């Protein structure tokens, strides 16, 4: 996914 | 700044006007703040997954990207 965390 | 931040995914600086702009992934907004006095307002309010922001001080434009499904 493109989640920063 | 440390009041009301939830995920500050990017910063950028309008060096001519002395304004710092940032994007928040949890509030889902763009905030701007000035460094001469700590004045701040959410200038854009209802994004989805906003990420990068950039500001062109001379042209007066700002650009930001939302990566939600209709990106």
């Amino acid at each position: 996914x493109n989640x920063x965390x | 700044t440390a009041n009301r931040l939830e995920s500050v995914e990017c910063l950028t600086f309008d060096w001519i006007s002395r304004n710092l702009y940032w994007t928040d992934g949890g509030l889902k907004s763009v905030t701007v703040l000035r460094l001469a006095d700590k004045s701040r307002r959410q200038i854009i309010s209802n994004l989805n997954n906003p990420r990068s922001i950039v500001v062109h001080p001379t042209a007066g434009y700002m650009f930001l990207s939302d990566w939600f499904r209709p990106a």
